[PDB]
């Protein structure tokens, strides 16, 4: 794996590491999932997400 | 915003409005509970400038609005190093009392220099504000938004007599008709990545809004992310 192709499959950030590359990371308010690619909310109101229902009626 | 659409409540919960000797004269975005990022040209003066977070409709009460006073304004140190350029058009506002983050009041994410640029280069971002809805026309009551395409630098250079620096970018539609406008300045240009929005520009300046062959000019936030992070630390 490299960051080249689809961001190393990282949801947010990717850095190339020795050969078997990809270390994914996340911005403040998120934590790297055990899954090691995805980013989980670590706070009640994490930056950059819409939490008010947008689907009303 | 010319040719946009009404936001829904809580659609852009990082968006704020700036009020002073004129109401709704500029936008900004929430960096964190104590700090707003905006355009420096908006806040060359400070007399009771007030920030309203959680705003949607400017003439009604939604009971989500959080009003704060600004206690400190930090324009980028290099803003106004060169007369009337709008180069380095970004500023930070420190609020008197922290905002209470909730569904209507949420910070915008800010990535590092490398990834802000990557995200910008994705080539599509959202712009929002209560600025003019027609060139030389009235201001919006309900928050407006618009998806704007990134414009290639050579095109943008040819579109205006004015200097476009490496610290700026252009965005808009070749056909015109849809654009940011005056009153929107200082507000967010943002890129959504897997449902998480990142700040990729500040709405800065332009010539006649929505005119075919003219484009909105934005501050390139990637150039300033290290400064923003350094200034807005909480203790
Ligand atoms: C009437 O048409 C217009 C003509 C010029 C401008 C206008 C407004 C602000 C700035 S800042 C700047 C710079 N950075 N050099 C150039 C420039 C041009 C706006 C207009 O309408 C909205
Ligand atoms: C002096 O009068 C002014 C009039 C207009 C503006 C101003 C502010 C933001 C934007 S975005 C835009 C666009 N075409 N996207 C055009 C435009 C023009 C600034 C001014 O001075 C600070
Ligand atoms: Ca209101």
């Amino acid at each position: 794996m490299t960051c080249n192709i689809k961001n190393g499959r990282c949801e947010q950030f990717c850095k190339n590491s020795a050969d078997n590359k990809v270390v994914c990371s996340c911005t403040e308010g998120y934590r790297l999932a055990e899954n090691q690619k995805s980013c989980e909310p670590a706070v009640p109101f994490p930056c950059g997400r819409v939490s008010v229902s947008q689907t009303s009626k | 915003v010319v040719g946009g659409e009404d936001a829904k409540p809580g659609q852009f919960p990082w968006q704020v409005v700036l009020n002073g000797k004129v109401d709704a004269f500029c936008g900004g975005s929430i960096v964190n509970e104590k700090w707003i990022v905006t355009a420096a040209h908006c806040v060359e003066t400070g007399v009771k400038i007030t920030v309203v977070a959680g705003e949607h409709n400017i003439e009604e009460t939604e009971h989500t609005e959080q009003k704060r006073n600004v206690i400190r304004i930090i324009p980028h140190h290099n803003y106004n190093a060169a007369i009337n350029k709008y180069n380095h058009d970004i500023a930070l506002l420190e609020l008197d009392e922290p905002l209470v983050l909730n569904s209507y009041v949420t910070p915008i994410c800010i990535a590092d220099k490398e990834y802000t640029n990557i995200f910008l280069k994705f080539g599509s971002g959202y712009v929002s504000g209560w600025g003019r809805v027609f060139h030389k026309g009235r201001s919006a009551l309900v928050l407006q938004y618009l998806r704007v395409p990134l414009v290639d630098r050579a095109t943008c250079l040819r579109s205006t007599k004015f200097t476009i620096y490496n610290n700026m970018f252009c965005a808009g539609f070749h056909e015109g008709g849809r654009d940011s406008c005056q009153g929107d300045s200082g507000g967010p240009h943002v890129t959504e990545v897997e449902g998480t929005s990142f700040l990729t520009g500040i709405i800065s300046w332009g010539e006649e809004c929505a005119m075919k062959g003219k484009y909105g000019i934005y501050t390139k936030v990637s150039r300033y992310v290290n400064w923003i992070k350094e200034k807005t630390k909480l203790t």
